[PDB]
């Protein structure tokens, strides 16, 4: 694919075979303190960052590492989820799933979209109140673990939660695919000359299929934590974002497209509850 | 820009009907802008327009010389999570 999309895959895939073989390796040996192991990823963490910083200019760099370090999430979460206390090994599972997110967000925008690839397309925030909600849930599940190790140990529940994000996460990447260049991660005020309207594939089912198999996804990964705050919390925050994001969005697709996305309104939903966009 | 809103809205240049406005883009990355005008303390709802994220720069036109104006500035960025629209900035104006 596209030069910076082959940057991304083989960061993120040499990453994840170097920690594959330093996990593996640990794990055969008996190497078990949590300080040992996070030491000796540290290590290597320093090499790869050097031997890409080597490899690449600026530009490729800013991709490779950050691809690289999703791709140590990924494995240490899969790590985490096989060899931790049932009392963590939830938290494993929800770093992968996070790392595949961010990930794949790229690889999508890389393979779809090649003229507007950068480090925004892994879609990450970077933004004071989002980080806090994300350092949040890790508060909650930590303190929570601690004082009820059993809520953690119902794993059924927990691979609900990894249902739901897979579904969301399938859902998300198919409209960006079926969208192609009419997809983008930032909302267009004005209509491009190649710009047409979709409604065909999982743009029949929803309106906005990218921001419900988003909006399901977020609520999953609490759902993987198992908590009892974050699920709300993510709900209602999640839901008012893309109320906001649609009811924009819409708006500027009515004046792209007239009645033919009016007539669209009339026979296909948001997909998110209690959302209608812009129309009564 | 240091700031995560927009800052530093100005009128550039001004012709009695019409403004040349300037701001300058917040350290975030911006979707877009919706930029407002009307008359201070004016009966009628003031207008709009959409400006894209990576512009800096609108122009107004159509207004009536010798009146008070108040412009505003709103940016839609995910920045603003889990809001949409961000916080504003306004000036004020005579023509
Ligand atoms: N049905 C549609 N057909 C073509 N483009 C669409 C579209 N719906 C939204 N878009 C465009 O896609 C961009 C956002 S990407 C998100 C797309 C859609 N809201 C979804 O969730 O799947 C916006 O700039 C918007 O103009
Ligand atoms: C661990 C592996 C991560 C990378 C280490 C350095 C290898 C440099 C790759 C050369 C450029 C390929 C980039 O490929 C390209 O973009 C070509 O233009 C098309 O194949
Ligand atoms: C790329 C393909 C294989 C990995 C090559 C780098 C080796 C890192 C793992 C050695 C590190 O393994 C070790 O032996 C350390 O002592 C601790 O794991
Ligand atoms: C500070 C942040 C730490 C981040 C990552 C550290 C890596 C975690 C792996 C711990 C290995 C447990 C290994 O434990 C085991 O596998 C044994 O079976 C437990 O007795
Ligand atoms: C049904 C089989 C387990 C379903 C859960 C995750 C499937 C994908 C990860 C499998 C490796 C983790 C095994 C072990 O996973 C775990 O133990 C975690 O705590 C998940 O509960
Ligand atoms: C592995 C992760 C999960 C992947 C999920 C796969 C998607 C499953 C959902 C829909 C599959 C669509 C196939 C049938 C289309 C028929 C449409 C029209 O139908 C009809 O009109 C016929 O009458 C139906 O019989
Ligand atoms: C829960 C539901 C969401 C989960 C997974 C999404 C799978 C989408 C599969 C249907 C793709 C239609 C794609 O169809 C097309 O693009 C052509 O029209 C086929 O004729
Ligand atoms: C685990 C993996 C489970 C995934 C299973 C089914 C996903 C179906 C993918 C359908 C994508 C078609 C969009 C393709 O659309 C396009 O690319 C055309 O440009 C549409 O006009
Ligand atoms: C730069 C562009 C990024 C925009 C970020 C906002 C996008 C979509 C809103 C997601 C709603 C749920 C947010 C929950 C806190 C956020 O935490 C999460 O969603 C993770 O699952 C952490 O557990
Ligand atoms: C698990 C996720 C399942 C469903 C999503 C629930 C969304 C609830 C939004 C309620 C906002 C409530 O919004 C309001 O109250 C408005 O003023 C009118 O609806
Ligand atoms: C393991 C995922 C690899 C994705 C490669 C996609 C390449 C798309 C090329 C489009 C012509
Ligand atoms: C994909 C990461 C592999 C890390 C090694 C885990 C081995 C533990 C197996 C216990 C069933
Ligand atoms: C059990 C510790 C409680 C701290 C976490 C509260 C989570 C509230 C979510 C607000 C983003
Ligand atoms: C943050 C990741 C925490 C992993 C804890 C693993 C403990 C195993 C002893
Ligand atoms: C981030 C540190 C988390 C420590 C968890 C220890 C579990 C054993
Ligand atoms: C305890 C640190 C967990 C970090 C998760 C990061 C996931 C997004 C990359
Ligand atoms: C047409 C583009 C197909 C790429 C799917 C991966
Ligand atoms: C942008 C990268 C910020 C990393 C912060 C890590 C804190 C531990
Ligand atoms: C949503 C994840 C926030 C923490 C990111 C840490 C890596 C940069
Ligand atoms: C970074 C802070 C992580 C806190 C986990 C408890
Ligand atoms: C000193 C009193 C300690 C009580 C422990 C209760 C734990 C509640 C965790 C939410
Ligand atoms: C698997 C479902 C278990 C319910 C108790
Ligand atoms: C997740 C799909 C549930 C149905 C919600 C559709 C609401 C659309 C109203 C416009
Ligand atoms: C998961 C679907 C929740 C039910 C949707 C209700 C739609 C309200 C109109």
């Amino acid at each position: 694919l596209s030069p910076a999309g082959k940057i991304s895959l083989q960061s993120f895939t040499g990453s994840s075979l170097v920690f594959f073989v330093i996990c593996m390796f640990n794990h055969y040996y008996g190497i078990t303190n949590l300080v040992v192991n996070t030491l000796i990823v540290f290590f290597y963490a320093v090499n790869v960052y050097f031997f890409l910083k080597f490899f690449y200019n600026e530009f490729a760099f800013a991709i490779a590492i950050r691809a690289a370090f999703l791709g140590l999430v990924l494995v240490l979460g899969l790590y985490i989820k096989l060899v931790a206390p049932p009392n963590i090994q939830i938290f494993g599972g929800y770093m992968s799933v996070m790392a595949l997110f961010h990930y794949s967000e790229f690889l999508a925008i890389a393979i779809v979209q090649p003229k507007q690839v950068s480090t925004d397309s892994f879609v990450i925030n970077h933004s004071p109140q989002y980080t806090i909600a994300a350092v949040s849930s890790w508060v909650e599940f930590f303190i929570e673990t601690y004082f009820f190790p059993g809520l953690k140990e119902i794993h059924w529940l927990s691979n609900i939660g990894l249902c739901v994000c897979i579904l969301g996460e399938v859902l998300r990447k198919t409209a960006i695919l079926t969208a192609g260049s009419n997809f983008n991660h930032l909302v267009q005020c004005e209509k491009s000359s190649d710009h047409v309207l979709v409604t065909h594939g999982v743009y029949a089912w929803f309106r906005h299929p990218s921001y419900v198999g988003w909006f399901y996804w977020s609520i999953g990964t609490q759902i993987i934590l198992i908590n009892p705050l974050c699920i709300p919390a993510y709900t209602l925050a999640s839901w008012m974002f893309f109320k906001e994001r649609i009811y924009i969005e819409e708006s500027m697709l009515l004046s792209f497209f007239g009645q033919q996305y009016c007539d669209y309104q009339q026979q296909v939903g948001t997909g998110i509850p209690f959302i209608e966009g812009y129309k009564i | 820009a240091v700031s995560s809103v927009p800052t530093k809205l100005e009128v550039v240049a001004a012709t009695p009907t019409s403004l040349l406005i300037s701001w300058d883009a917040p350290a975030v990355t911006v979707d877009l802008y919706v930029i407002t005008y009307g008359e201070t303390g004016g009966n009628s709802p003031v207008q709009e327009f959409k400006v894209p994220g990576s512009k800096s720069t609108a122009t107004i036109s159509g207004l009536k010389p010798g009146v008070d104006y108040t412009i505003t500035v709103y940016a839609f960025s995910s920045y603003y999570w889990p809001s949409y629209k961000g916080s504003p900035i306004s000036i004020n104006y005579r023509t």
